[PDB]
């Protein structure tokens, strides 16, 4: 349990000597060096849970130093871990072990094989430190390391401009999300005084007793920052074209670590969202909205990626509606199932892109189940577990979970949106999955994969988080209503399975009639750029933020105060003229200035 | 009584750099190297000596070290040193700045670099001056005399492939804006010793006696308003600002210009030390305007980065919007935002210079500095875009590097003092990121947009790797570890900043 900070200090460095080895070492010698720093982390962190299981889940601390010290403004560099902390390091350090594997395998023959080891070992160490801060000065270090991980790793392909400007794009609008944690961060020291999480709980119901509106602000500042990097509304903009990256890239970034920060920030900040019950309720909001929508843009995409990308943030959206909810156990629960499953889907998406040429629209191929038959399976139980297959998947767990805590509360409205996701998801899912594995053709990565493949079933759903006395208990529901529940999501779940069958497998007549049709284009060209979200920010922001520093790019300031040596130049030049050289006009001047003298000093007299 | 010779060891330095080019040509930058060395090394033993972290806020005068010695008796003028945290750290910074300067400038080997290196020292000794002279006719001299070094220096040393119009024009103007600035200072040092000698009967300059001068009124906030035009011009704060990318882009091509005399915040410190607490009431007055201007500022200059093609320019503009970020915390009233101004001071000096040592190496390799020539330079360059990319990592804020934490203790004191400034100089944060992400990717990143950026550069040497590695450790370190830093300036920033809410 002392080898808290090696969870941090091995993938840091693996980063430094793998970005200090500028590709000089061999293949096999940055993949040991990289994925050895990313299992080590692993292997210590599961000492760390056995450790931590065998003092009956105690809370541990460990300070390393003190970060900052101005008088009462005191951070701290210490680390703290509790169930939430062990389930997130946890699922941080094993499936990017897992992605780091398949990396390996995956990344073989390509430029910048040390330097992609590098971004996504200091990427690990980032999220391992945001997870692990027992203050949120120190959650924003990791918070801001996970960003430009993000931008150095999606970009990574710099040679394609388009990379870079999906780079900048990310890091841009999470760095938006930032300055409203920011926000949350100063908000926060100035009523309480403090930043560590147990301290400011501990301290906000006496100071808030009068008044909670700077509470609410705080709050609503975190839920911006969450959103900003969980990739929600109003800042979700973002993850499709950060499909523009590799592979292992997309999944570290889907499952392991980027867009589940948010989620962890909420869980982690709980209290302070009960104490701001309207605050939470917008988080349940978001979520929904944030699901529905992301289900309708996946349903029309033609990409792989991006398909998987509006999938991750209906899911995350799921997620956001459970801790809208007060069901934390039932987020937490479904962020593990999802990084399962969606690493697997990512790492199978990447091992499709592998086989079949370069990347490819979904109507491009067909009929894939008889040549890569393993990554088909790897496709179909991913996409079971995605969709909620009731008995046989971790999904249909998650989900039933999040959707009973959803209906004890007394939010209907946003279960019946849940609901309405969940049919969505199925859709979508296996309208992917049936156009691109069925129909008319036209060791290092298969152990991620099966280990991915085992824990995308129930096997999942087996492992419990030990977020007791660390998130409030949801209210349970009563027997027969969380059993009607249950057959009520099996039975969405499976209707929608059925129904992509029956829209997608066989000739799609009434799906290319409904595409096709004019109010079914328009549709379709809406839900294909994600509801024009992309294009009211380009409008908004993008284009007035060119404009103006089209306008500006002449330096206006420095023109004006340019000003008065133009006006010396011209004075200068106009009384040069009386130097004419005329000894007249000499003589005439000082009597001139003789009868302006004598009149002045008559006047003044 | 080291004081002296921390001014004295640079201008000695700079003598024995010109009179030793008869014994070689390879011979002034050693002189220059051991000369700033040992000025670093007096520095560090003050530092060591002074005791600063256990020293508590006695207030305003509190001397770690103070030297006295009569110069002009007649107007009650004596070459007056003294040091204290904030100074000390500025003097630390400016020899360490020096020693990059002249290590930076290393193959310089043409027929007249005894005069160059002069130059080099005569700036870095006018620096130390300005960081150490308690004495306002003394701070006003050496503020004024580091500028005709460096005249010269952009003049004849600078920017070879620029025509010699250009260079005299920025040098000239820069020249004007700098030394136009420090008369109007100067009308107000003597009308403030004016004042008080009408109030008392005596002759003094002596910033410690003139600190207890009653005036009225408006007296107070035209005397605060001269030191400001000073302090803002050579801050920058808009719109006094426009000299400052066109003497960075006729500097001379390493860039130990940029080092020895631009990238040492002498204006920060000049408001921390001489404004705020001589007049506390006009600056607490001026205070909305300042940071209003520093809002401006730092919103200005990232549109202005954003719009360049020139990477000096860029970052020029870049130096624009940091100041404007500390020129919003010293008018705040907070030790903790002025906390962040000395680390945010410390980190941008660190953090420039790294990017204008390597933009000057770069300029070396490809021979042009327009953005629109390259791209893809990361397949071509071994060292040079890797650490670019940290540097202008570094200047967007990203924890880990000083800058996070002088720009962030900054925002949390200003949020406890002026909240909507803060909450729009947080999104001059988001302004940062994207002009550093713009440069990053015009200049590195993309496919190669003409000849030069298409084949493969020489490598950086041993030496130039040695000083950019330096400053990306002192970087991370301050980032990591700024504990010691801010332990050093506590008391002289607790001294001010309770003589600023004192007295108001
Ligand atoms: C606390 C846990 C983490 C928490 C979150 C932290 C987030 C902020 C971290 C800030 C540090 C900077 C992050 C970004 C650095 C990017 C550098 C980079 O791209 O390095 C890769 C590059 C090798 O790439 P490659 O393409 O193979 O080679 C180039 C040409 N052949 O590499 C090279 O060419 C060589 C190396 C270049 C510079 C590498 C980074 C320097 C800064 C970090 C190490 C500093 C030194 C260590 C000691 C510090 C003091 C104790
Ligand atoms: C976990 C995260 C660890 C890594 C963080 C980043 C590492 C790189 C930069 C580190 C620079 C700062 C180091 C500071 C060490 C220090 O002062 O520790 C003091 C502490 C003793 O306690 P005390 O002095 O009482 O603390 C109160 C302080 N006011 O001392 C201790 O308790 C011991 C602390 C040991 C720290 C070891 C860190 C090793 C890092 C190896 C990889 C380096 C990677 C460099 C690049 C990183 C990315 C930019
Ligand atoms: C209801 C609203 C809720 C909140 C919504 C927040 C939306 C945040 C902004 C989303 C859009 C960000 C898009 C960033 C794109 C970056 C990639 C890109 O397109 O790069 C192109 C360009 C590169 O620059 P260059 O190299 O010069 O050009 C080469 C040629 N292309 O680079 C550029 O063109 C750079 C353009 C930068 C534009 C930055 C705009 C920042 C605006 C922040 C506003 C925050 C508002 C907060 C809420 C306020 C409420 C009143
Ligand atoms: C905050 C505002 C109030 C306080 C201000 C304090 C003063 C310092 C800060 C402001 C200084 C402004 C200086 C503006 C001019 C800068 C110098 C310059 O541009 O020099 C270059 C120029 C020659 O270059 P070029 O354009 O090529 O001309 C060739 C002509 N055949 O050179 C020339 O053309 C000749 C230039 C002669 C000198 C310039 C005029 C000086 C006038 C007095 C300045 C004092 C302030 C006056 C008020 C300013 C506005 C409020
Ligand atoms: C072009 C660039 C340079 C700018 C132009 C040159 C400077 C112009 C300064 C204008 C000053 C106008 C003063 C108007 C009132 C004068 C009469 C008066 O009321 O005198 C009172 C007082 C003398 O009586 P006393 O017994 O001393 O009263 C105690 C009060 N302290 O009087 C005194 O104690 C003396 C008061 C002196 C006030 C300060 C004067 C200089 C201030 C710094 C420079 C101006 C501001 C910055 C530049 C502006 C923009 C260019
Ligand atoms: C070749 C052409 C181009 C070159 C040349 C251009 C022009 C150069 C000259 C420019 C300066 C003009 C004079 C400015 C100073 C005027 C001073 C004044 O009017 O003082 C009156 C009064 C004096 O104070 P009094 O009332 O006597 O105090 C005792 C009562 N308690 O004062 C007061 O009561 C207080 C007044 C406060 C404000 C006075 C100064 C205004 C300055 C405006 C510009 C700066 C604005 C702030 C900074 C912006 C950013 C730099
Ligand atoms: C003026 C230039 C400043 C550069 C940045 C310096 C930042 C401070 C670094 C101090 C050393 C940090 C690492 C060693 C810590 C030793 C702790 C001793 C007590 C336990």
């Amino acid at each position: 349990m002392n080898m808290l900070a090696l969870t941090i200090i091995l993938p840091l460095i693996g980063f430094v000597l793998l970005a200090f080895s500028r590709g000089r070492w061999s293949e096999n010698v940055s993949a040991i060096v990289g994925v050895g720093s990313v299992g080590l982390a692993a292997l210590v962190t599961a000492f760390i849970g056995v450790d931590f299981f065998a003092n009956g889940e105690q809370t541990y601390s460990q300070p390393l130093w003190t970060w900052m010290s101005v008088g009462d403004f005191n951070i701290g560099f210490n680390l703290v871990l509790d169930g939430l902390s062990l389930t997130m390091l946890s699922v941080v350090t094993g499936v990017g072990f897992l992605i780091h594997m398949y990396a390996s395998w995956y990344m073989r023959g390509e430029e910048g094989y040390s330097r992609f080891f590098a971004y996504t070992n200091l990427f690990i160490a980032s999220m391992v430190v945001l997870v692990l801060a027992d203050n949120l000065l120190l959650m924003y270090l990791g918070w801001e390391g996970v960003g430009l991980c993000s931008y150095l790793l999606i970009g990574f392909y710099y040679t394609d401009p388009k990379n870079g400007a999906a780079a900048m794009k990310a890091f841009v609008v999470t760095r938006v999300g930032d300055v409203f944690l920011a926000f949350a961060l100063f908000i926060l020291y100035n009523e309480l005084g403090t930043l560590n999480f147990r301290e400011m709980v501990e301290l906000a119901p006496a100071h808030f007793a009068d008044g909670n509106n700077m509470l609410m602000w705080a709050t609503l500042m975190l839920l911006g920052g969450a959103v900003g990097k969980s990739a929600q509304l109003p800042l979700q903009t973002w993850l499709a074209d950060a499909m523009a990256g590799p592979t292992p890239v997309s999944a570290l970034i889907h499952a392991a670590t980027m867009v589940t920060a948010g989620v962890y920030l909420i869980a982690r900040t709980h209290g302070l969202f009960l104490m701001t019950p309207e605050v939470l309720h917008l988080v349940g909001i978001v979520g929904a909205v944030t699901l529905l929508l992301a289900g309708f843009a996946a349903l029309v995409q033609t990409d792989i990626k991006r398909v998987l990308a509006y999938s991750t943030m209906s899911q995350i959206g799921y997620m956001f509606l459970a801790l809208g909810v007060q069901a934390w156990d039932a987020a937490i629960f479904h962020l593990m199932t999802h990084a399962f499953f969606k690493a697997l889907l990512f790492l199978a998406s990447g091992s499709v892109i592998l086989a079949c040429h370069h990347e490819q629209n979904i109507f491009k191929m067909g009929g894939l189940r008889k040549s890569i038959p393993l990554v088909y399976l790897c496709f179909l139980v991913g996409g079971a577990a995605l969709s909620a297959l009731p008995l046989v998947t971790a999904g249909f767990f998650s989900k039933d979970e999040i959707l009973a805590g959803a209906m004890a509360n007394g939010h209907i409205n946003l279960m019946v949106a849940g609901l309405v996701g969940a049919f969505m998801t199925s859709l979508y899912t296996f309208r992917m999955i049936f156009i691109v594995f069925h129909g008319k053709e036209q060791v290092t990565h298969s152990l991620p994969l099966i280990v991915l493949l085992i824990l995308s079933t129930f096997v999942g759903a087996l492992i419990v988080p030990p977020l007791q006395g660390v998130l409030p208990q949801t209210t349970e529901l009563a027997h027969g209503s969380m059993l009607t529940l249950e057959i009520t999501s099996g039975v969405v779940a499976v209707v929608g399975i059925l129904l992509a069958a029956w829209l997608w497998l066989g000739k799609r007549t009434l799906v290319t009639s409904i595409a096709n049709s004019a109010p079914g284009r328009l549709l379709g060209t809406w839900w294909y750029n994600a509801w024009g979200f992309d294009w009211l920010y380009d409008k908004v922001f993008v284009k007035p933020f060119l404009g103006i520093a089209w306008l500006l790019k002449r330096d206006p300031l420095n023109s004006m105060m340019n000003i008065p040596a133009v006006l010396s130049r011209f004075a200068g030049k106009g009384l040069l003229l009386s130097e004419n050289g005329y000894l007249r006009w000499y003589v005439a001047s000082m009597s001139i200035g003789a009868v302006v003298v004598l009149a002045l000093l008559m006047v003044l007299r | 009584m080291l004081l002296p010779w921390l001014i004295l060891i640079p201008f000695i330095g700079g003598f024995l750099c010109w009179q030793t080019e008869r014994f070689g040509v390879k011979v002034p930058r050693w002189i220059a190297l051991i000369t700033m060395g040992l000025t670093l090394a007096l520095s560090l033993q003050l530092w060591l000596q002074g005791g600063y972290s256990l020293t508590q806020s006695a207030g305003i005068p509190q001397w770690q070290s103070e030297f006295d010695m009569p110069w002009i008796p007649r107007f009650g003028i004596s070459i007056h040193l003294a040091i204290d945290g904030l100074s000390l750290l500025m003097v630390v910074l400016t020899g360490l700045l020096g020693v990059l300067a002249v290590l930076c400038s290393w193959k310089e080997i043409e027929k007249y670099q005894g005069f160059f290196h002069l130059n080099l020292m005569w700036i870095l000794g006018g620096v130390i001056g300005v960081f150490l002279a308690i004495d306002m006719f003394l701070f006003f001299f050496f503020w004024e005399m580091m500028l005709v070094p460096m005249y010269f220096l952009i003049a004849l040393w600078g920017h070879k492939a620029s025509d010699g119009k250009t260079r005299i024009t920025a040098a000239t103007k820069f020249f004007i804006y700098t030394q136009a600035s420090g008369l109007v200072m100067l009308i107000a040092i003597l009308a403030l010793v004016f004042v008080h000698y009408n109030a008392t009967g005596v002759w003094t300059f002596n910033y410690e006696e003139l600190l207890n001068t009653p005036m009225s009124s408006g007296v107070e906030y035209l005397l605060m308003l001269g030191f400001f035009i000073a302090f803002a011009v050579k801050m920058p704060v808009v719109p006094l600002h426009g000299w400052l990318p066109d003497a960075h882009s006729q500097a001379p091509t390493a860039g130990s210009v940029d080092l020895a005399g631009i990238l040492l915040k002498t204006a920060a410190y000049g408001l921390l030390r001489f404004s705020l607490p001589l007049f506390p009431n006009a600056s607490a007055e001026f205070a909305p305007i300042a940071m209003w201007l520093g809002v401006i500022g730092i919103f200005y200059g990232a549109w202005m980065a954003f719009a360049q093609t020139d990477i000096k320019r860029l970052i020029a503009y870049t130096s624009v919007s940091h100041m404007g970020f500390v020129l919003i915390a010293i008018y705040t009233g907070s030790q903790l935002a002025y906390q962040g101004a000395v680390i945010q001071m410390i980190a941008h000096g660190l953090s420039a210079a790294g990017l204008f040592i390597l933009c000057g190496q770069l300029y070396e390799r490809i021979h042009t500095r327009d953005m629109r020539m390259m791209g893809g330079l990361w397949s071509k360059m071994k060292w040079l875009p890797a650490l670019s990319l940290f540097f202008a990592v570094a200047t967007l804020g990203m924890p880990g590097t000083g800058n996070f934490v002088g720009e962030f203790m900054i925002l949390f004191g200003s949020f406890q003092v002026v909240p909507v400034i803060t909450v729009i100089s947080t999104f001059g944060l988001v302004f940062a990121s994207v002009y550093s992400l713009a440069m990053l990717h015009r200049a590195y990143f993309g496919k190669a947009k003409s000849q030069i950026a298409s084949q493969e550069l020489p490598g950086m040497s041993l030496r130039e790797l040695f000083m950019i590695l330096l400053l990306v450790v002192l970087l991370v370190l301050l980032g990591f570890y700024p504990q010691p830093i801010l332990d050093t300036s506590h008391s002289a920033i607790g001294n001010i900043q309770q003589w600023f809410v004192n007295s108001v």
